[PDB]
């Protein structure tokens, strides 16, 4: 029992597959109309909370069925905040949903919404119930760029999990080959994030990790050493030590 | 009182139709005198003082004049508001959600009763037109560098007497220290007691003073 497309929304697909390799007639008043039905139609069925994984893998199959291009074009929709149906479904927990959009390996993993953040971004501070949503979570940073920085601080998924002192989420991101090195637009890591909060587990993860390197400096010349020596964490400024002169 | 215009009719004070239609809709009909002299000159960009008591429709005034500010498409935080409590902070949401239920502007409440995740999430999503919030909660996003300055021409704070009673002051200053010095700045106080007066010596400029 398959989920059908309604009429309009297939003959949106027609008129799309018609004219998708024509900008002018793309560009035009009518099918923009057009357009703006199938993407609403889309996001409707996709990007809510409700949204359903049988019914959204059903309309993909539906959306190749008429035309790769097509699947392709509607995939990588984008509303008004620059959002996509993989920036929802990740914003939703809504994984299989997720699940089902990276399985059509047509979805652009990597596209940054109008605030500035990846879909993998936004699931380095989503919620994961079960074991199979950090599956689909742990496919999700293998597939896109896991190491893309924030357009407003600059900042990655693993300082973003850092922060928050998310150990799992970081576990997870450095099992997905997440850089550990990287700098913000402050000059600062996922290091130095962990020792100013206070997070000794998950200094314990990072430094562990093979060539992390604890003689970066932030733009104020502060290293992870001195920031944990500055905030009074003791335990963690031994750990860096430790690491840093032997 | 050191500014001449004032205007009877929130038909005259050149707002966008969408604003006017969400204004008469909410059930307002005839603008009160702090509305009158002050909404024109804070759209206009001007530094701006007043002292009304609470209660004289002073919340309509900044918010008639941030949602005629804001760059719809620009999908950014340019206005961010200071209250000292959440429920006041809540309130002006509302009522500013509910004056541009025509126009299309988000406004999100940093309140200190939230998940802080969640609410970065959300952030994640949108980076909100409006901002609204307690001093401490609104600088904590700030310094976590999830709210940004960048696009922030407006900065409101609604009962400076109320906030800096309740020892909001680091928080304020801090938050001055955040936003650009070309920000625009509006304060409100019931009250003008050393402190409002010394904050408005020290970040504002030519401002326009309104008493009721």
């Amino acid at each position: 029992e398959r989920y059908e497309l309604s009429e309009k929304m297939l003959s949106a697909c027609n008129l799309l597959k018609y004219n998708i390799k024509d900008p002018k007639a793309l560009a035009s008043k009518d099918m923009r109309i057009c357009l703006n039905t199938l993407q609403h139609d889309w996001f409707r069925v996709s990007s809510q909370k409700s949204a359903v994984p049988a019914m959204v893998g059903d309309y993909i199959a539906a959306f190749e069925a008429v035309s790769p291009d097509v699947l392709r074009y509607i995939i990588n929709m984008a509303d008004g905040n620059g959002n996509t149906a993989l920036h929802y479904s990740v914003f939703h927990s809504n994984f299989q949903i997720v699940k089902l959009l990276l399985d059509a390996d047509v979805c652009n993993v990597d596209h940054q919404n109008k605030a500035g953040y990846t879909p993998i971004m936004l699931a380095a501070l989503a919620a994961v119930e079960a074991e199979k949503d950090m599956q689909v979570v742990e496919e999700l940073f293998s597939c896109g760029d896991v190491n893309a920085k924030a357009s407003q601080a600059g900042q990655t998924a693993l300082m973003l999990a850092v922060s928050h002192g998310r150990i799992d989420m970081v576990k997870g991101l450095l099992a997905c080959g997440a850089d550990v090195n990287i700098q913000d637009d402050e000059g600062s890591t996922a290091l130095m994030c962990a020792s100013e909060h206070g997070h000794v587990e998950i200094v314990k993860l990072l430094l562990a990790q093979p060539g992390c390197n604890g003689h970066l400096e932030d733009n104020d010349g502060s290293t992870a050493l001195s920031i944990a020596l500055e905030a009074g964490h003791k335990d963690i400024a031994v750990l860096l030590y430790a690491h840093l002169n032997f | 009182s050191n500014w001449n215009e004032i205007v009877d009719s929130f038909d005259d004070m050149n707002l966008s139709e969408s604003l006017l239609r969400g204004i008469y809709a909410y059930g307002f009909e005839k603008p009160s005198a702090i509305q009158q002299r002050a909404i024109l000159p804070c759209i206009k960009g001007y530094d701006v003082i007043a002292q009304a008591q609470s209660g004289t429709g002073k919340t309509a005034t900044f918010a008639i004049s941030i949602l005629q500010q804001i760059e719809l498409d620009l999908k950014a935080t340019q206005a961010l508001v200071l209250a000292p409590t959440r429920e006041l902070a809540q309130q002006i949401q509302k009522v500013v959600m509910a004056l541009g239920d025509y126009m299309g502007a988000s406004c999100h409440a940093c309140i200190g009763g939230t998940n802080v995740r969640a609410e970065v999430q959300k952030l994640q999503m949108e980076a909100p037109h409006i901002i609204v919030g307690t001093p401490g909660r609104v600088f904590d996003m700030l310094n976590r560098r999830y709210l940004s300055p960048k696009y922030i021409k407006m900065f409101v704070l609604d009962e400076a007497d109320e906030m800096l009673s309740r020892g909001f002051k680091d928080q304020i200053y801090d938050i001055f220290q955040k936003l650009n010095s070309n920000t625009q700045v509006v304060l409100l106080s019931a009250t003008m007691p050393s402190d409002v007066l010394e904050v408005t010596k020290k970040f504002m400029r030519d401002p326009i003073r309104i008493l009721v």
